[PDB]
């Protein structure tokens, strides 16, 4: 694409600069360019990819929720007719969000996942695949909603199966995967009991493994454990 | 809302 | 442009939605479209125009400052050579910022200012012209820096002359103009004494006129007066 | 920094 002429190392350097500058659209474009060089990504580079797109889609999702709320209020009884503008603009933001998700999913399918052999990398990418199908699910209303939901579930499940086999229960990627799959169950799959069970089991198995960790690894794992606890507190 | 990981 | 097919009222409606959604790029595009319909802007519409572009350029300016700081550090003694990337990316953000400024200045010149006969509108637009030349000045380094600075000064001065003739000293547009012209003097024109004098005189003349105001007008004016005080505190 | 008006 437009990054085709730039060195891989320069793209990664600029992604880091864009992060410092809070220029996440630019950061995502740089990381897309880096992925399209065709080499596997290192651990740090995978994190840059994830941070970039999470910030971009996070903005779009927040905007979509504002607009959907306004649209829902407009369609109540006693609400004055205000024409097609709210729906149009919600649709515009929605389409842009879907585009970002399709871009990320495209990078994963061509060809990050198939080249990812180590557990850390493969679980990371499958979690991403789950997450971006989940964002598509949040705005889906048509013939394909069920299939989108199943695509998320399938990716998360493959990631879970590998993580349980190949990573310790305190591994931050394993933890973040479980956290997000638990949210999928609660928010998307209408399975709050599954969400709660998953969060609880994940928290308890991690707790039991903390004794094996260095101070720095303990900090990484307990940060994510607190998010599991926060959700359990919200849900029970 | 429910917390998910990376955090934007 | 791409907004040519959309109703003026729909563009204004969508600008308001974009504001609620914190989608300032979209908000600016909608307001540009509205201006390009060729009708004068109402007071509320002028505010939407200003809020939209202020947020867009504000993001760019913040990013530019981060990058310029990093670039300045890279060019110190004992700093390792890191190649052209920092300068390139600073230049990219700079060019995008300049583009936004040129777009706003273009709207003002074609044809908001010439059609603006009432003091409130004419001062509002001339203040904007000053402000966007000031943002161009912040990043200017070449043959034209002096002329850019003078363009800002000239716009602010015309605005000041009209405001003093036609508006009370508590008028929020008059106050915000004076605040920004004082910052121009301090930050751009290397005239801190002029900045301080202007802020002090503006504050004192406003103070003396507060007795004429309603509770709501008093709130509007005193908010901006506090900004003048904040600058004076910083500067003295 | 120095305060300017609208505020982003
Ligand atoms: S990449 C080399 C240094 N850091 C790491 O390997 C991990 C340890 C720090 C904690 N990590 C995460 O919490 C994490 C989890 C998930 Cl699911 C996504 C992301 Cl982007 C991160 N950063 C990374
Ligand atoms: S537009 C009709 C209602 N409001 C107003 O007329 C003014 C009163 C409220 C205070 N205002 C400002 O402080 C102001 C000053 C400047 Cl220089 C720029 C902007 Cl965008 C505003 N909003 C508007
Ligand atoms: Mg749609
Ligand atoms: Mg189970
Ligand atoms: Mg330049
Ligand atoms: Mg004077």
């Amino acid at each position: 694409g437009a990054m085709g002429s730039m060195e891989r190392a320069s793209l990664i350097q600029k992604a880091k600069l864009a992060e410092q500058a809070e220029r996440y659209e630019d950061m995502a474009a740089f990381m897309k360019g880096a992925v399209e060089k065709g080499e596997e990504l290192s651990c740090e580079e995978r994190n840059l990819l994830s941070v970039a797109y999470k910030n971009v889609v996070g903005g779009q999702r927040a905007a979509w929720r504002v607009l959907s709320s306004i649209e829902q209020k407009s369609n109540e009884e006693g609400s004055e007719e205000k024409g097609p503008e709210v729906r149009e603009y919600r649709e515009k933001v929605e389409t842009e969000l879907q585009g970002v998700c399709d871009t990320v999913l495209g990078l994963l399918d061509s060809h990050l996942i198939k080249e990812a052999g180590d557990a850390e990398s493969r679980v990371f990418y499958l979690k991403m695949k789950g997450d971006y199908y989940r964002y598509l699910a949040e705005v889906a209303t048509g013939d394909d909603k069920k299939r989108i939901i199943d695509s998320a579930r399938s990716a998360y499940q493959e990631a879970m199966d590998i993580s349980k086999k190949e990573m310790p229960p305190t591994n931050p990627i394993r933890l973040g995967l479980a956290l997000n799959f638990s949210v999928f169950h609660y928010e998307i799959a209408n399975s709050p009991e599954e969400a709660i069970s998953l969060a609880k089991t994940t928290f308890d198995e991690a707790m039991a493994d903390l004794h094996t960790l260095s101070e720095d690894s303990y900090k990484d794992s307990t940060l994510i454990m607190q998010l599991l606890r926060d959700n359990l507190t919200l849900w029970t | 809302r429910s917390c998910t990981w990376p955090l934007p």
